[PDB]
């Protein structure tokens, strides 16, 4: 926030968007609030959209960001998941397979995609 | 009831599709097979034809009776992917100009599923024969095609024709009818009397192209056969895919519920 | 045979008049139809459009 | 739903019609996975008429004529057991699937298959 | 080399303790805690520089890394990976 | 399932249409208006009832379509009919 102050295009990069998730499950836990559906804090939603709505293109300069998500279960419908995905503007998808063929970078023109 | 019954549906399924994946290549392989026999039998139907052909134009003072004016061919066994469906379906298609020309119909059949489907019409079988090899014998027609002969040295039969699927490619089986009874510089030194050697080959060829046709159905068989359980592995994949989501939606249940009789019991002490 | 062609066209089994006979008499016996029927089978639409549906259903 | 209350012909025609229904969902997996072509000669026969069974349960009635347009209809018992005892027994193997779907009583399927 | 036979049953020790103490439950009636449970105790198994080595040993040891390799054991039930402690 | 037990009908948008090119992907085979029936115009109403039929042909045969060119005159015309109201 203080580079996009600047006037600059930032870059935001969260090494993993569900331990984030994860961390506020433990803190709610440990002040005693009652536990929400799949066993999630009840601010679930408040706590994802408190720290995504700061990331956006203002008057000034912007903030991109570059998170890693990883899946419970390989389940898309989980709680985390399916509230992460509310936020997200682009899905790029790395694939095993096309990096054996030798091209890099790995993304999977098919199942990775974009709302732009 | 819940996760656990649901997860018993999803192995099940998951071992059958592994096998019509397998089985899929196995009906490939018996298909090269088919073809192999079909191309090895083709030299001796030419050669016969040819013979056939100089020693009735050469020798105008006998005509045989093959010269001047259905058998049907099906499988033994399951997986057909429309296969025997398509070839009845097309019969109807000549036998309405039969029923136009207001001519009489005599049947011959050859497998268990087409002997099945005129038994259950009340279709007229001359012959029939059935329960034969992936791999078959010419001895074994020798039989169903002398009735279908003798039918027409008795009047009884005006054209004869063979009803059978040909191979168009691996993707495709065509029905066919092909009518088989109704067909210069120097001349043979005929040890025998030319009308026993004209008798004895048209007999020959004859069966030479019934054996033709139920080889090349055989290889349509097995191209009916990789359709089908290639379809059979895709279809099972769908069923594990609306299964899994069943089987998540119990997971995330079985949290929430034990999680909230916890909390309660937990407020209670 | 021709001047520059050799032919042999053999035969799988031995032929006589009693085994050609035999096969055709037990093909009759094979024929084993309590019920001979007409043929005039009015149903093939009927029962052709449903194996028709069934067969593209599946796919 | 007892033969000392509704008589044995009544409660015979229900008993025939849930037996043919209950085995037609058991071939649901391997009808959805290998098609209606591998059953056996009894099973396909059964499958066949379940369908008619499933579709004569169906009725257009005087409260739904706004949703669609057809005008509603009431069947009596007698006409009730009448139609699914014929289907039972065979008495309409001919006629077409789709000839049972929204027609009140069993005589309507009859006129509705000549189309 | 460090072995720890079995971390779910130090889980489930660990599990009775807090129980016992009154303090909240959450996901299998595990405390919310018990991620950073085996978290302080499994980033402890590391390779240090010979720096740290220098530093920690007053200069008695030098050009020297040392390290420590952890192989715990946890159990599953049928197979299921996706258990809160797995 | 508790907003559909209380809303006047419900228009379902599907996934697989609208990632099939049908952008306004609503689903006619389950998607209902309970009371709008009696609101539509005199000459939307006339011209609808005769649309909703078409689309309930080509239901049934879509997915078969590439394979359907050889059956009845009927079953072709109400497929290619279907194809050009969807």
């Amino acid at each position: 926030e203080k580079f996009r102050d600047e006037g600059r295009d930032v870059l935001l990069f969260i090494d993993n968007i569900y331990r984030y998730t994860l961390a506020g499950t433990e803190v709610s836990a440990l002040l005693g609030r009652m536990p929400s559906a799949v066993g999630y804090q009840p601010t679930l939603a408040e706590e994802m959209g408190v720290l995504q709505e700061r990331i956006t293109s203002t008057k000034k300069g912007s903030i991109t960001s570059i998170q890693a998500v990883y899946v419970p279960a390989d389940d898309l419908t989980d709680p985390s998941p399916a509230t992460t995905f509310a936020h997200l503007d682009a899905t790029v998808v790395l694939s095993r397979d096309i990096a054996s063929l030798g091209i890099y970078p790995a993304v999977d023109p098919l199942d990775s995609t974009s709302r732009q | 009831a819940g996760a656990k019954e649901i997860r018993s549906k999803i192995a099940s399924i998951k071992s059958t599709q592994k096998i019509t994946n397998a089985m899929e290549k196995v009906a490939v392989s018996k298909m090269r097979k088919a073809q192999m026999r079909m191309a090895a039998g083709r030299p001796y139907a030419e050669r016969i034809r040819q013979v056939i052909g100089h020693l009735a134009n050469a020798n105008p003072e006998y005509r045989h009776p093959f010269m001047v004016e259905y058998i049907v061919v099906s499988s033994d066994r399951g997986l057909c992917g429309g296969l025997n469906i398509n070839l009845f379906k097309s019969l109807v298609k000549d036998m309405s100009g039969y029923r136009e020309q207001g001519a009489e119909i005599d049947l011959c059949v050859i497998g268990s599923k087409g002997a099945s489907f005129f038994r259950s019409f009340g279709g007229n079988v001359v012959a029939a024969i059935s329960h034969l090899g992936e791999e078959p014998s010419i001895n074994d027609l020798i039989g169903s095609v002398k009735v279908m002969l003798d039918a027409y040295l008795e009047g009884r039969i005006d054209r004869l024709f063979v009803v059978s699927n040909k191979f168009v490619n691996t993707m495709t089986q065509k029905p066919t009818v092909e009518q088989l009874i109704p067909l210069h510089h120097w001349d043979y030194l005929y040890e025998p009397d030319a009308k026993s050697l004209l008798d004895g080959l048209l007999v020959r060829y004859v069966e030479s192209q019934v054996y033709q046709a139920v080889v090349e159905n055989n290889a349509c068989e097995q191209a009916a056969r990789m359709i089908a359980m290639k379809n059979a592995t895709d279809n099972a994949g769908e069923l594990i895919s609306d299964l899994q989501l069943i089987y998540n939606k119990a997971r995330q249940a079985a949290i929430t519920q034990e999680i909230s009789e916890i909390v309660g019991g937990a407020a209670a002490v | 045979v021709q001047p520059n062609m050799v032919k042999v066209l053999a035969d799988t089994v031995v032929r006589a008049g009693d085994l050609d006979e035999a096969a055709a008499q037990e093909a009759l016996k094979a024929a084993e139809k309590a019920l001979q029927g007409k043929g005039a089978e009015f149903d093939y639409s009927a029962a052709a459009a449903r194996l028709a549906e069934a067969a593209a259903q599946l796919r | 739903l007892d033969p000392l209350v509704i008589g044995q012909d009544h409660y015979d025609t229900a008993r025939g019609v849930q037996y043919v229904l209950q085995r037609y969902k058991e071939l649901k997996d391997i009808i959805a996975i290998l098609g209606m072509d591998e059953l056996s000669e009894a099973d396909k026969l059964l499958v066949a008429r379940a369908r008619k069974i499933q579709r004569f349960l169906s009725q257009p009635f005087f409260v739904a004529e706004v949703f669609t347009g057809s005008p509603g209809k009431y069947v009596s018992l007698k006409d009730t057991i009448a139609g699914f005892k014929g289907i039972l027994n065979g008495d309409y193997d001919h006629l077409p699937e789709q000839a049972f779907y929204m027609v009140g009583g069993i005589e309507e399927a009859v006129e509705k298959a000549k189309k | 080399l460090i072995v720890y036979d079995d971390l779910s049953k130090q889980a489930v020790a660990y599990r009775q303790i807090s129980l016992l103490l009154r303090r909240p439950p959450g996901r299998e009636a595990y405390p919310g805690d018990v991620f950073y449970l085996h978290s302080r105790l499994l980033e402890r198994a590391s390779r240090v520089s010979e720096e740290y080595v220098e530093k920690f040993t007053n200069g008695a040891v030098t050009g020297k890394t040392g390290s420590l390799t952890a192989l715990p054991i946890i159990e599953t039930q049928a197979g299921d990976v996706s258990a809160f402690v797995p | 399932t508790n907003v559909i037990s209380i809303t006047d009908g419900q228009i379902f948008l599907e996934s697989a249409m609208f990632n099939s090119g049908i952008r306004p992907a609503v689903n006619a085979g389950i998607s209902v208006s309970r009371v709008g029936g009696a609101a539509q115009t005199k000459i939307i109403k006339k011209l609808s009832g005769g649309i909703r039929t078409a689309l309930a042909q080509y239901r049934e045969l879509a997915a078969f379509a590439q394979f359907a060119s050889d059956l009845d005159e009927a079953t072709r015309k109400q497929l290619e009919h279907g194809q050009r109201v969807t």
